[PDB]
């Protein structure tokens, strides 16, 4: 709707002016505010290698309902699936309050990427990989990193 | 029908002519028939409507034994009989006819050629009084003025004992037992629910039937003036009281419980 | 009866009523229009709206009758149910304030219900017209005044559906469409189940003519009959395939005129069921003859929007539509005398994509299933379609086979 | 085939997917479509991966058939039959689609067989040997739909 | 082609099942009405033979399309629909909802199966008008699908020839025969026969039954705010509305009147100047109900509707506050509990600073507007900030008095204590109103 | 097809037989003997070398489908 677009123009304008220093590239098609996209930037290794390109879809009942993520890049990572949906507590429909702005929640999820939760897994196998043997885990990290992830900036 | 319409197309030579040979060959071959079925009857009722001459009385006897579905008591051989009959249409205006020809006062084998007319139309309507629509389609007969022969002087009484004698017919259908209880008198009514334990007990829902058949049948009389209806009310009233509480709340069952407390209502009101 | 101003009632039910309505959201916004309609015609001063009360009341009748077989006895006493209802008492303020109240939020969703069913698609705007004849508000007040005809079912935000999706403001010209096709369909299906397909037309018009509309429809005399049968031609091809034009709907119009005089030119002297040629089912029985050189008709004119300019000269060169269906022909010439005046001019990539489209029709068309019999001069058009499109598609591979492939090399 | 206790609900191969484990499939009377190849595999693959698929629970039905009532979903009567009709309607489909005899195509099926066995070359580690995740039966098919192309490139002059 | 052939040999039987869907639209566009069992007692009840026999074969058509089909729809339909419903062989004694449109129910069956057999027509359209066609704009709507326009053939009638008639036997002087498939060949007379010059379908006019349309008043107001440029209330009209509507029963008919009004003013057109009494009397031709509305309508024009509609409501609310009356009676008993000392001292504290009479009114109609009742704690939670969730709605469309709701008021007035909120905001309104003149 | 029909189900219908009987007095009445070879051959072809063993048994009536060395000289 033209409600939910009006906030998310004026979010997405105070993104682009205060900038983030790890979230670039923004592209949105005017005539649909509902969907972002952009490049997550991780600072922390073992996914310093690449960037994350990143679709977030918002419901047109946004604020009252979350938005939701998904990745369209390839990321080796415990708490992000094959398809690219990501659990984000802060985002989650029974947590949601509405005055939490897009920008704490891109902060949020980089902060998950930078530093994986193993105990609240998407990938179970790849949280016993963390837990029990992290050597084999940043090898194979670093490896998916290099031959799907995407060229930084 | 087509050839028999060409026969009678081609043709000192009377009218009466006519029928003469087909009164002859229908009372040869009701013999054979006799003590040793239905497609001679259905086949003279398509050349006597196709000849637009009055039967008798006698060959009305004749006619509707001819017709009468005896030993045709299971659903599969009416299913197999369907297919030849299949438009329902035509033959349900020739047997609705056939209905107001024997509506005059002799009037008692007529009861048995609704189960030919009641398996080609439409299933048995559960809704509650005044909802569907007046008092032929809930029986079934859609064409005839049978109401002001429900309430008038009933000096036959000969259709009591014709239907003394076939219960097993109440097995073949389902409209039958309806079109059954808006036939009789009202002083010979609570006979006629006397009559019917056995086959209230092979289906507790009929008497849902029997209460939206009363329900139909109060209001069409006038105010109640004299003792005599009265008394055949409550003697009605009471074979209803004896069949509710013989059986059991079994009656009630699979969530009928609701339309017989609106059809009590509804005769109560 | 004289209880209540039951004109009264329904003129303040009205408005209530249409501001429940919904169309498909943008076919045609008409509330205040059906506002002013029935408001202009739910009055006593002319007979024709009091009539159209008379019914309408009825119908409120028959309506509320059937909707009130439901309810428990405790809620048919309606003032015994208001009395003992204090909060809409203390809305109305007064007594007799809160029992019209009452009947007026009853009856506010059954006229809604009953306006959501005859105003289908504007047919309300034949009575606000003026200078209209007298068979249209005669089968108008004909359809409305038929309980078992014209059924009205009950449901609470009401939508009225289209079904001709139709222009700005159309106001089909008979005075119902839908139920009049429906019924007519419904009676094709029951005819060509009964007889075989050689009595087909003598048994769909004589079963046509047994109803209770086709003997109103017969009193009418030749004129009415004819204008009629013009107007139901319009709108039965508005309402089977949709065309998005006005000129084109004219010369579709045409060739379903001729379509039905060819098939009365069919049969030799009857005379039984051609003393109605003027009659409803003669249209059904055209589109069910002719169905496919109708929608292939329909698909030459879709694809291709241009060419009906030069069918804008085709009647006016040969005087067609008189005795048989000829404008696919003569639209088959027009596409091939387009394509054979130019050769060369847009590009060969756009004019390869404008074969590849008209490859499958106008190869259907030149087929002996397509044209099944007719006149010898239909078949000389086709053979000379046959000869011009032999000429433009051998081209046509030419150019697909060696001219883009050395405009690529 | 010979531990179907421990194939305790398990991600069977070739099954459909949106999960379901199991083997959610009907009578194989039924007049369904063919059951064209998913994702992303040729058709001979595919049906050779239900016909290897269907025997290897022949072989494991006729040890303990109550492994093979808790494993698959709809029945509760008898296995063998039912994978006996599988192994039938995968020969039938093999038998139209490969432009053979029926004897030929037998021989191509013991051929693959025997084939699996020589091919020693081992790179298909990394995944679990239990099919217990969608990920590791679907490297499982890769690896082996590589074989499979591996040999099925080099028959004709064989 | 090859890949998705055997489902598409079955595009032949969609206009007869869309036949059967329109009928079935235009026999039952009711709701819980439909008093069928199964589909043999339905096929039954028709008197017209001709027609049962029709439906008969129609539902034949469909359901042998279903019995095809129910593999495919689970896992690679875009209608998510649950498994109890394809995992069984439908006949003509099932259930009979399954062939009725719907879109919630047991109705996603034909649905589902129209838009699977419609996606994969517009697939195979897109892969030819992709390949080498490059861009087509041909597209038929699906209230007029006849037989011509979808891809239809017989695999033993149309295809064993054509592939039979391009199988070329080839001999060398050697001593060989090659069998080659010429596949330029084959596209050629595959393409130009079947399945190149058919539409690309878009989803439009689709049978579909509706289950219940939109009450939620918020419909009419974004349509009001496309339609007109709304402006607020006046001053001096605010003083209007209230002086002339101290009766109960006066403020319920003018409410009465007005939300007839916008609902015809949201999905029409309105003169943005034209005083609203000339609508009310001459427009929609409306009677004389009471002068006294009347004398209150007359310094009002229709770009005043959305704010005049609020103060009536809130007018309304609030007269059933200084009448000591049960002023909601609709809304969920959750939202209906009492703040606690310690929330209400703070909520004074807010209250000496406040703008109540846009504040109490912004949250009537916020209570009104989506705290309707039963089916209100979907997106509306009992445990969030009243704050919060009133700034997240006041930074959608107004302009109004926005710093002052987010520096000083309380951040924790936890929502489900929402009315309670309102009454001693409105009460307050009411002793300042009354208790001072 | 029809042989295939044949061994999996039921009676052909009282004219298919006959179209039969009339390949059986074709093959018996030419010795050109190389088309039942290739009768053969397509059986073989259809359903497999153990279904034309079936039908070399010693009284099934399908035996003229064989020519008469290779079942008199059958173990």
């Amino acid at each position: 709707s033209m409600a939910a677009s009006r906030r998310l123009m004026k979010e997405l304008e105070e993104i682009r002016k205060s900038g983030m220093k790890n979230f670039r590239n923004i592209q949105v098609d005017e005539a649909n505010l509902l969907t972002w996209q952009g490049l997550i930037v991780p600072d922390n290794p073992p996914y310093d290698k690449g960037a994350f390109r990143i679709e977030i879809n918002f419901p047109a009942e946004y604020p009252f309902k979350p938005p939701k993520i998904t990745f369209k890049t390839k990321i080796y990572h415990p708490n992000i699936d094959e398809k690219g949906q990501v659990c984000l507590p802060v985002i989650s429909a029974e947590n949601w309050k509405p005055a939490t702005k897009t920008d704490q929640v891109i902060q949020s999820l980089i902060a998950l990427v930078n530093d994986p939760q193993p105990e609240h897994p998407l990938r179970a196998d790849l949280a016993e990989e963390y837990s029990k043997d992290r050597k084999k885990f940043s090898k194979n990290a670093e490896e998916f990193t290099k031959k799907y992830g995407e060229k930084r900036p | 029908m087509t050839q028999f319409l060409q026969f009678y197309s081609v043709v000192q030579y009377e009218e009466k002519e006519v029928w003469t040979n087909l009164w002859e060959h229908v009372k040869k071959q009701m013999a054979p028939f006799l003590e040793g079925k239905l497609t001679l009857g259905l086949s003279i009722l398509f050349m006597v409507e196709a000849a637009e001459f009055t039967v008798p009385k006698k060959d009305l006897d004749s006619l509707c034994y001819l017709l009468i579905p005896s030993a045709g008591s299971p659903e599969a051989l009416h299913s197999d009989l369907s297919p030849v009959l299949r438009i329902r249409q035509r033959w349900r205006i020739y047997l609705t006819n056939l209905c107001l020809r024997c509506i005059d006062e002799r009037c008692d084998r007529w009861l048995g050629i609704l189960p030919l007319l009641h398996t080609c139309m439409q299933k048995s309507p559960p809704k509650k009084n005044s909802k569907s629509q007046p008092e032929d389609t809930w029986a079934g007969l859609e064409g005839i003025s049978f109401s002001e022969f429900r309430d008038k002087a009933p000096t036959r009484s000969q259709p009591l004992q014709f239907m003394q004698s076939k219960m097993a017919l109440l097995r073949v259908d389902e409209y039958l037992f309806r079109s059954w209880l808006s036939v009789v008198p009202l002083e010979s009514l609570s006979s006629y629910l006397e009559n019917s334990i056995d086959y209230l007990s092979d289906v507790p829902v009929r008497v849902l039937d029997c209460l939206q058949g009363i329900s139909y049948r109060l209001p069409g009389l006038r105010k109640i003036s004299n003792q005599n209806m009265k008394k055949d009310v409550e003697n009605v009233f009471k074979m209803l009281m004896h069949l509710v509480d013989i059986y059991q709340h079994r009656i009630f069952g699979e969530n009928l419980l609701q339309i017989y407390l609106t059809e009590c209502l509804t005769l109560h009101e | 009866s004289q209880f209540l101003d039951t004109t009264r009632l329904v003129q303040s039910c009205v408005q209530g009523a249409v501001g429940m309505l919904r169309d498909q959201n943008e076919s045609c916004a008409r509330n205040m229009r059906r506002v002013t309609i029935l408001l202009d015609l739910l009055n006593e001063d002319n007979t024709r709206n009091a009539s159209f009360l008379r019914e309408s009341k009825m119908r409120l009748h028959v309506l509320l009758n059937k909707q009130e077989e439901n309810q428990v006895r405790s809620l048919k006493e309606w003032v015994t149910r208001e009395a003992a209802n204090q909060d809409a008492l203390q809305e109305a303020g007064t007594f007799r304030h809160t029992l019209w109240k009452r009947v007026q939020d009853v009856v506010t969703p059954i006229l809604a219900s009953m306006i959501a069913h005859i105003d289908r698609d504007g047919n309300l705007e034949l009575l606000a017209q003026p200078d209209s004849p007298a068979w249209v508000q005669d089968l108008w007040m004909f359809i409305y005044s038929d309980i078992k005809f014209l059924n009205i079912s009950l449901v609470s935000f009401i939508l009225v559906q289209s079904h001709m999706n139709l222009l700005k403001d159309a106001y089909n010209a008979v005075p119902f469409s839908w139920r009049i096709r429906d019924y007519l369909e419904e009676l094709w299906v029951q005819a060509q189940y009964i007889t075989d397909t050689e009595g087909l037309s003598k048994k769909f018009v004589e079963i046509f003519q047994k109803t209770p509309l086709g003997v109103f429809l017969a009193q009418f005399p030749v004129a009415q009959q004819q204008k009629l049968l013009q107007s139901y031609l319009k709108d039965f091809l508005l309402l089977t395939m949709k065309v998005s034009s006005r000129e084109e709907l004219m010369f579709l119009q045409m060739a379903l005129w001729s379509c039905l005089r060819e098939l009365q030119e069919a049969s030799g002297t009857p005379d039984e069921t051609y003393k109605f040629p003027l009659s409803l089912p003669w249209v059904h029985l055209a589109f069910q003859h002719f169905r496919t050189r109708l929608q292939n008709f329909s698909r030459i004119l879709t694809i291709h929007p241009q060419v009906l300019s030069s069918l804008s000269q085709a009647a006016e060169k040969h005087s067609l539509a008189g005795c048989e269906m000829t404008l696919d022909a003569f639209a088959a010439m027009a596409c091939a005398e387009m394509l054979k005046g130019d050769l060369l001019k847009p590009s060969p990539k756009a004019w390869l994509q404008l074969v590849k489209n008209l490859s499958t029709p106008l190869e259907l068309v030149c087929s002996e299933g397509y044209l099944c019999d007719s006149g010898s001069m239909t078949r000389s058009v086709i053979q000379e379609v046959r000869a011009l499109w032999n000429r433009i598609f051998s081209i046509a591979l030419f150019v697909e086979h060696v001219l883009l492939g050395t405009e690529s090399h | 085939a010979f531990y179907p206790v421990n194939m305790a609900n398990a991600f069977l191969p070739t099954m459909p997917e949106d999960t379901q484990t199991g083997h959610v499939l009907g009578s194989p009377q039924s007049s369904g479509v063919a059951e064209v190849s998913d994702r992303g595999q040729s058709p001979v693959v595919f049906i050779l991966t239900r016909l290897l698929t269907h025997l290897a629970m022949l072989v494991g039905a006729t040890h303990n058939p109550q492994a093979l009532t808790v494993i698959i979903k709809p029945w509760v009567q008898d296995p063998q039959g039912f994978l006996q009709q599988h192994i039938q309607r995968d020969l039938e489909q093999l038998t139209k689609m490969l432009g053979r005899s029926a004897d030929e195509t037998i021989h191509v099926v013991h051929l693959i067989l025997s084939s699996l066995l020589r091919v020693q070359s081992h790179g298909v580690l990394n995944f679990n040997a239990e099919l217990s995740t969608k990920g590791c039966r679907n490297n499982w098919e890769k690896h082996f739909e590589t074989l499979l192309l591996r040999e099925l490139k080099h028959l004709d002059k064989n | 082609f090859l890949q998705k052939e055997a489902e598409l040999r079955l595009v032949k039987f969609l206009p007869e099942i869309l036949a059967l869907q329109r009928d079935l639209v235009k026999q039952f566009q009711n709701v819980s009405r439909v008093e069928y069992s199964s589909i043999r007692g339905f096929i039954h009840s028709h008197s017209s033979d001709g027609l049962r026999k029709l439906l008969h074969d129609r539902i034949t058509i469909f359901l042998s399309t279903w019995n095809a089909l129910r593999r495919s729809l689970e896992t690679n339909g875009e209608i998510k629909l649950p498994k109890d419903y394809c995992c069984s062989d439908l006949d003509l004694d099932a259930e009979f909802e399954v062939i009725l449109p719907r879109r919630q129910g047991l109705g996603l069956c034909g649905t589902a199966l129209v838009s699977y057999l419609i996606s994969l027509h517009n697939n195979m359209v897109y892969t030819v008008q992709k390949f080498s066609n490059e861009d087509n704009s041909y597209s038929v709507d699906i209230s007029e699908v006849a037989d011509l326009h979808v891809i239809s053939y017989e695999v033993e009638r149309d295809l064993n020839p054509l592939i039979l008639s391009n199988c070329q036997y080839q001999v060398q002087q050697g001593g060989e025969t090659s069998q080659e498939f010429d596949l330029e060949k084959i596209q050629r007379q595959i393409s130009s026969r079947f399945l190149q010059g058919k539409p690309r379908l878009t989803l439009k006019g689709i049978p579909t039954l509706v289950y219940r349309r939109d009450w939620n008043y918020e419909h009419l107001f974004m349509d009001i705010k496309n339609k007109m440029a709304q402006s607020s209330l006046p001053n001096l009209a605010i003083s209007t509305i209230s002086g002339q509507l101290q009766s109960y029963s006066d403020a319920c008919e003018a409410l009465s009147i007005i939300e007839i009004t916008l609902g015809f003013l949201s999905t029409a057109g309105g003169d943005p100047g034209m005083d609203l009494n000339v609508y009310i009397e001459e427009v929609l031709r409306m009677c004389d109900q009471t002068a006294q509305v009347l004398k209150a309508f007359s310094r009002c024009q229709l770009r005043h509707i959305i704010a005049l509609w609020q103060f009536l409501s809130a007018h309304k609310s609030e007269q059933r506050l200084r009448l000591n009356k049960e002023l909601f009676r609709e809304i969920d008993v959750q939202y209906k509990e009492e703040l606690s000392t310690q929330h209400q001292r703070l909520l004074g504290t807010f209250l000496n600073e406040a703008g109540l009479d846009a504040f109490l009114l912004e949250l009537h109609e916020m209570i009104v507007l989506k705290l309707k009742g039963p089916r209100a704690a979907n997106s509306f939670n009992p445990n969030w900030s009243l704050k919060d969730t009133l700034v997240s709605y006041m930074e959608t469309k107004d302009s109004d008095i926005l710093s002052e709701v987010e520096s000083q008021f309380p951040e924790e007035i936890l929502m489900s204590s929402c009315i309670s909120v309102w009454k001693i905001a409105a009460t307050r309104k009411w002793d300042r109103q009354s208790r001072g003149g | 097809d029809f042989l295939s029909e044949l061994q999996e189900g039921s009676e052909l219908a009282e004219d298919k037989r006959r179209f039969l009987k009339h390949v059986e007095e074709f093959c018996t009445r030419v010795n050109n003997d190389w088309h039942r070879v290739y009768l053969v051959r397509k059986l073989s072809s259809q359903r497999g070398m153990e279904f034309v063993q079936s039908f070399s048994k010693q009284g099934h009536p399908c035996q003229w489908v064989f020519p008469r060395k290779v079942i008199a000289q059958q173990k």
